[PDB]
């Protein structure tokens, strides 16, 4: 339940860190991007 | 489909290839269509 | 989200409105030969 499109993406993988695959789901505002790599996160992931 | 067949002059070197590697350890078993990547030690006691 | 058999699924809708009381239906967007094993989520 949303207005002005504050829920952007989501992340999915098994431990979320540089070692194992990892699947992002973004939607900045242009293109629905799907990417699926070996990718490192934060402890605040948040987007401007 | 399967198809196999034989590549012994692509392959073969005097000297010895060992561009090509197999697993030999793993905790459980694998599911189908599934692809795993890892390089931690297999732990078979305690001390790692 | 549904994930089997090496394969990612994903089914969504939209609509203009705690949860309301009524009934929609799901179509089908997104398949892809991902193939990983995937425990949490963000």
């Amino acid at each position: 339940i949303e207005k002005s499109n504050i829920i952007r993406g989501w992340i999915f993988g098994t431990t979320l860190d540089s070692k194992t695959q990892s699947l992002l789901i973004v939607n900045n505002a242009t293109n629905v991007v799907i990417k699926v790599c070996e990718f490192q996160f934060c402890n605040d992931p948040f987007l401007d | 489909c399967v198809i196999a067949w034989n590549s012994n002059k692509l392959d073969s070197k005097v000297s010895g290839n060992y561009n090509y590697l197999y697993r030999l350890f793993r905790k459980s078993n694998l599911k189908p269509f599934e692809r795993d990547i890892s390089t931690e030690i297999y732990q078979a006691g305690n001390k790692p | 989200f549904k994930n089997i058999d090496g394969y990612f699924k994903i089914y969504s809708k939209h609509t203009p409105i705690d949860l309301p009381q009524g009934f929609s239906a799901l179509e089908p967007l997104v398949d892809l030969p991902i193939g990983i094993n995937i425990t949490r989520f963000q």
